[PDB]
């Protein structure tokens, strides 16, 4: 899904996905009949005319080369699993943008009486990204709450977006998503209909183009073969419980405040291979990491 | 005036009608010294717009639903681009200047009270285009009526179809299902297939192009009983017999070219074609359910010279076949009947005992392992 | 080594030019044995530049693009090209294309000699070498390489130093000028293709959709802007742009077998003036030159010329269409049943408007307001009377051109209109700036001796009380104006003298209570005071043609 849902492109310098023009070229010699100048070859003048936005470009700017997700090393932070749209108006508007992830193989920290498999925060990073794909990011003022600090005097509440709490999973998303909604949103119902305004457009428009290559077309059709609900039902309770991976569940995004962590180094030809953990998560040897001294503690 | 009876009317009167004042909206070229000048457009989404002229008593809705019942569907014509080209080329050392414009096919809804037409709402629908030449001179001066209209007018057909709006052979075939290839170059009455008409002056050439830069077609099915013979049913049956894949869209390419003799000016009309496939059931020599499948082929061509009207009436609805005469009979598996097989070929005795399968008609699949009389 | 003088120079060699060393880097074609091979280009959307100390990569390409046609924002039209050659009959061709250019330098010019000199080269039309060969033949190295740049097309050198009356009504007006207009100094080249013997070549352009680009020049943006000219010539034409946009044009020649073809192909366009004619001076005018399809030249195989003044040329035949428009601001009022032989319109703002409506029976009428104040303007919508119709009302088909009839552009004057009008179509009549009185407009059928003056507005001066001389707007050769008025004295049972100042046949009736009687026929008018006698307190009809309009106005002097 991922590989196949890229970002809706733009139509043609004209505006428009329905059809491209045309061109005669190639007129045949002429003959006894003579003058066949009028039998040639038909063209679509501009081939694959639309316009995409998830690609990136040589240094010398003359190449290019399509993307939907390019995974950095961490940015100042060392351990911050991160997600970043390409553009900010393509990642809410329903067009999509490519994403970049910050993302630290190497460090993990632990959890009750269980190792953190960085597989299960990839995946995380990756359902996020399916978001900006689609073009379904809610605005940055949609945070709902999160935790009634009663470490503090005053009454202040925690908030937080609500992708985090749709694709972090656990008992928090639960307490939100209620079989009648408690809390709704206009977000909701804009982002639903845009998403149904762009799939009406591939179909009406894109599909049956026969100007415009398979490897787009094909793309866009399994990308719209997937309703907008599914994506908001996809959280990280469902890989957990589909790859046998142990995660914290209650409050996950906040346990900075709960207990201050311990990281463990993790090689990879032997701490971590296509199997996961070696001899499983509980019993996995690490070693803690040299890096648990350089931690900031600004309380 | 008119000698119809009283009540509502819906006329067409072909195509090739030019509006006024609208000669030289799309330009024109200039040519010199023996220099061939091809001209060339695509009619898409904004150049194929109808326009609606209605009355008190045909709206814009009435005049849509009427004449798309009787004649070509233009709403669902006008999705697919077409293109048209001129070519025309400069006598030895002079000067062609020669210009381009939209035809158009003009319908009408009338109504006639005592032999006179009392009320008419007319509908114009972008069908081709049509170009216009001259040979000048620098300085000369050219009549105004080359570049001006003032009045609609008609150039290829001079028409008036009306419509009152009303408010036994032996065949040895074995009992089974089969699929008859009837043949190719099926038109629809009332020229409902038409792509379009160009008229191509003499010394000059014009041509029809499919440039076939949308999927889109549209097959046709007539069935006898939708409950057994329904449309994706008879097109499985289609996927058995010739193995044709693709039904709703197409990706082959056709022109027609025509190169007017320097005498005479020609015309010539471009139509959507269809191939028919009849999905029989025999049984005990009489056919007990028929269904036909019109699959859309390659167009048709028809070239006429260009010639006082005559009301005639529209021929009711029917197909027309202009390709040759063919009839391919080709038997298919009836579905719903099991296919058991021998994964092993018969070498020279063998014994099949048959499974439970409890009466059911079935079919064995086996082949021999050397070529002879069994 | 140079005619010119002191100072820094931009010149133009033309295109054609082929670039050094690079003659195969695009490719060949193999063809054998009567296959015909056909190569070319397709390209939607990168000059060369070689500057010297003094002129600055900036400096060029402002000084090019000054005068000579821009190619930094001028790039996004797309160009086509295709050649097309025939193998023997039993022998191998290899042909092979390259790219052609413009060359555009910049000099300077110390004592008559160029001292100085950068070079830039703008991308353009190709060219394709070809030769029969037989397998194992040696080909002379001069045929696939080229040590020096060289021009293979129409050396050019162009260079620049671097340092009547109009009969017509108060109103708007969109007039077609023609087709086939290019900017001067080869903006609007395409380029140039040249075929050797035995070939053919075509040069295509290939249009994007809603990428065409139509040039403006107002007289006043304020009124005629871009939106309001080009609503404008919607109305007179139904001009719109973006039909342009799904056009094309090719231009193909087959080069004879003896010579070589040069091919010379321009873009074009066709011209529309709008303009604000009012009192007979043009207060505002715009020209809009919409996207044409194209112009050729046929041409064959190094004097400095000079380069010319901006503008247009017209290689297009003569034209001029005019066409009467309906002004946005006035309103239009509609009567929607049909006039059979009487009506009294009641005007409901003391501003000028448009009464649209429609005769029940084709005849000449005769409409007036009350007292014949104010004087009307009557047109007629251009194309009507052929689409929705019903019988006994007025169907409107949105027509906005309109072609003018008769009437006065002078609300002093009190006149009265006497037109003919057919049944099938629709008319226009515009009520000028009046007060509040109430006034209404009167059409009445005419079938008496009134129908002489058919299509032509009646003045009904009658201040003759003693040579009295009235003033009014001429109308065009072969139209018609009439003037009624009494002779001083009371009636009993005086010569006048009835001439023209500057304008050109004249026609007199008598009228007896409308049964007027014809008296004197074909008159010149011109200062001819030929006078007549006529009985004093009786009412009198002269009917005047035009025949030489050599003045906007026209004057009448009775005596």
């Amino acid at each position: 899904l991922i590989s196949t849902a890229i970002p809706f492109p733009y139509g043609y310098i004209g505006g428009g996905y329905y059809a491209p023009n045309m061109i005669t070229f190639g007129s045949a010699p002429k003959s006894n009949k003579k003058l066949n100048s009028l039998i040639s070859s038909t063209i679509p003048f501009p081939y694959a005319g639309y316009r995409e936005t998830n690609y990136l470009s040589s240094e010398d700017n003359k190449s290019f080369y399509a993307s939907n997700i390019v995974i950095f090393g961490p940015g100042a932070n060392i351990v911050e699993n991160n997600t970043v749209f390409y553009k900010k108006e393509d990642a809410e508007n329903g067009m999509g943008t490519m994403t970049e992830i910050w993302f630290q193989p190497f460090l993990t920290y632990k959890y009750d009486e269980f190792y953190i498999d960085p597989a299960i925060e990839l995946i995380k990073c990756l359902i996020k990204s399916l978001y900006f794909l689609y073009g379904i990011k809610p605005s940055d003022d949609l945070v709902i709450p999160y935790r009634l600090r009663s470490e503090l005097e005053n009454i202040e509440y925690s908030q937080l977006n609500i992708v985090d709490l749709l694709v972090s999973g656990g008992i928090d998303p639960k307490f939100i998503n209620t079989d009648p909604y408690w809390f709704t949103d206009n977000y909701f119902s804009n982002a639903k209909k845009v998403f149904e305004d762009h799939r009406n457009i591939y179909e009406t428009q894109i599909e049956g183009n026969n100007a415009i290559g398979n490897d787009i077309k094909l793309r866009l059709k399994q990308k719209f073969r997937i309703n907008i609900n599914d994506i908001w039902e996809l959280n990280l309770n469902y890989f957990s419980k589909e790859f046998s991976i142990m995660m914290p569940d209650r409050f996950n995004n906040a346990l900075k405040h709960f207990y201050r962590k311990q990281y463990y180094k993790i090689d990879y030809p032997e701490n971590y291979s296509i199997n996961g953990f070696v001899n499983g998560q509980i019993n996995v040897q690490l070693s803690l990491s040299d890096r648990n001294q350089d931690i900031i503690n600004k309380p | 005036t008119i000698d119809l009876a009283d009540g509502n009317y819906v006329v067409s009167r072909g195509d090739g009608w030019i509006l006024s004042r609208q000669n030289q909206i799309l330009g024109g070229s200039v040519i010199s010294n023996g220099s061939t000048g091809i001209v060339g457009d695509l009619r898409v989404n904004d150049n194929a717009i109808p326009y609606y002229y209605p009355t008190p008593s045909f709206n814009e809705e009435y005049i849509k639903n009427n004449i798309q019942t009787v004649f070509a569907n233009f709403t669902e014509a006008n999705q697919i681009p077409i293109g048209f080209e001129f070519s025309k080329t400069a006598p030895s050392n002079k000067n062609l200047y020669m210009y381009l414009q939209y035809t158009y096919i003009r319908y009408e809804i009338i109504k006639v009270l005592q032999h006179e037409i009392i009320e008419r709402a007319v509908l114009y629908v972008p069908s081709l285009g049509y170009v216009k030449s001259i040979e000048f001179n620098p300085g000369e001066k050219i009549n105004k009526d080359f570049y001006f209209l003032t009045n609609d007018k008609c150039i290829l057909n001079e028409q008036f179809l009306y419509k009152k709006i009303l408010e036994q052979r032996v065949l040895p075939y074995s009992n089974g299902l089969y699929v008859i290839n009837k043949g190719d170059g099926y038109i629809r009455t009332n020229d409902k297939d038409l792509i379009g008409t160009l008229l191509i002056e003499a010394g000059s050439s014009g041509s029809i192009i499919q440039p076939r830069l949308r999927n889109t077609t549209r097959p046709l099915f007539t069935t006898s009983n939708d409950a057994k013979f329904s449309q994706q049913y008879t097109e499985e049956r289609l996927k058995d017999a010739f193995n044709v894949q693709l039904f709703n869209t197409s990706t082959s390419l056709f022109k027609f070219v025509e190169e007017a003799p320097s005498n005479k000016n020609i015309c010539i009309k471009a139509y959507n074609t269809y191939e028919k496939y009849e999905l029989i059931d025999y049984q005990n020599g009489s056919i007990v359910n028929k269904a036909e499948y019109y699959l859309p082929s390659l167009g048709y061509c028809e070239v006429t010279n260009a010639p006082e009207v005559v009301k005639t009436q529209v021929a009711e609805d029917g197909f027309i076949q202009n390709g040759p005469e063919e009839e391919i009979v080709v038997g298919v598996i009836d579905p719903s009947e099991n296919i058991q097989e021998i994964n092993t070929a018969i070498s020279d005795n063998y014994t099949y005992n048959i499974p439970g399968v409890n009466n059911n008609p079935f079919y064995i699949l086996f082949t021999v392992n050397t070529t002879g009389i069994y | 080594t140079i005619d010119l003088a002191d100072g820094n120079y931009v010149v133009s060699r033309g295109d054609g030019w082929i670039l050094s060393r690079q003659n195969q880097i695009l490719g060949g074609s193999v063809i054998s044995n009567g296959s015909t091979g056909i190569v070319g280009d397709l390209r939607v959307n990168i000059p060369y530049y070689y500057p010297t100390p003094s002129f600055n990569e900036e400096y060029i390409k402002n000084n090019i693009q000054t005068v000579f046609a821009n190619f930094t924002e001028a790039n996004q039209i797309p160009i086509g090209f295709e050649f097309s050659k025939t193998a023997p009959s039993n022998k191998n061709l290899y042909m092979y294309l390259q790219y052609t250019y413009i060359r555009y330098e910049i000099i300077k010019v110390l004592q008559h000699e160029i001292i100085e000199r950068a070079v830039l080269y703008v991308p353009s039309l190709g060219y394709v070498k070809s030769i029969e060969f037989n397998p194992g033949e040696k080909i002379n190295k001069d045929f696939y390489f080229l040590t020096n740049d060289k021009c293979i097309l129409n050396e050019q050198f162009l260079y620049k130093k671097i340092l009547r009356v109009l009969p017509y009504s108060n109103g708007l007006y969109v007039i077609n000028k023609g087709d086939g207009y290019i900017r001067t100094n080869d903006k609007d080249l395409i380029g140039t293709l040249l075929i050797e013997a035995g070939s053919s070549g075509s040069i295509i352009q290939p249009r994007l959709r809603n990428t065409t680009r139509p040039l403006f020049t107002t007289s006043n943006d304020a009124k005629f802007s871009q939106q309001y000219t080009e609503e404008r010539l919607k109305d007179a034409f139904n001009v719109q742009l973006f039909n342009t946009s799904t056009s094309l044009f090719k231009f193909v020649e087959e080069a004879p077998s003896n010579k070589n073809i040069c091919i010379k192909a321009y873009n074009t366009y066709e011209k529309y003036e709008l303009i604000d004619y009012q009192n007979g001076s043009i207060v505002n005018k715009a020209e809009y030159y919409l996207p044409s399809l194209g112009y050729c030249e046929v041409t064959n195989a190094v004097v400095k010329t000079q380069v010319a003044e901006d503008g247009f040329i017209q290689n297009g035949p003569e034209e001029e269409i005019v066409v009467g428009v309906i002004d946005p601001s006035e309103n239009i009022q509609e009567i929607n049943t049909a006039i059979s032989d009487n009506y009294t319109y009641n005007i409901p703002n003391n501003n000028p408007f448009y009464i649209l409506f429609t005769v029940n029976t084709t005849g000449i009428y005769k409409i007036n307001a009350q007292n014949n104040l104010p004087s009307l303007k009557i047109y007629e919508a251009i194309g009507s009377g052929n689409r929705n119709f019903q019988s006994g009302n007025l169907c409107d088909d949105d027509i906005k051109a309109i072609n003018y009839i008769t009437g006065f552009d002078s609300p002093n004057a009190k006149s009265y209109l006497v037109v003919l009008l057919n049944k099938d179509k629709n008319y226009y009549i515009r009520v000028p700036q009046t007060s509040n009185i109430e006034n209404q407009i009167k059409f009445k059928r005419e079938e008496g001796d009134l129908r002489n003056l058919m299509n032509s507005s009646v003045n009904i001066i009658d201040n003759l009380n003693s040579a009295h001389y009235y003033t009014r707007q001429s109308p065009d050769v072969h139209d018609y104006i009439s003037y009624e008025f009494t002779i001083p004295g009371n009636f009993n049972n005086s010569n006048i003298r009835l001439y023209t100042s500057y304008n050109q046949i004249g026609t007199l009736f008598r009228v007896t209570e409308y049964n007027l009687i014809n008296i004197q026929q074909n008159l010149n008018l011109l200062n001819s005071t030929k006078s007549i006698r006529l009985l004093n307190g009786a009412i009198y009809i002269l009917k005047v043609e035009v025949t030489e309009l050599n003045n906007y106005n026209i004057k009448l002097h009775i005596d």
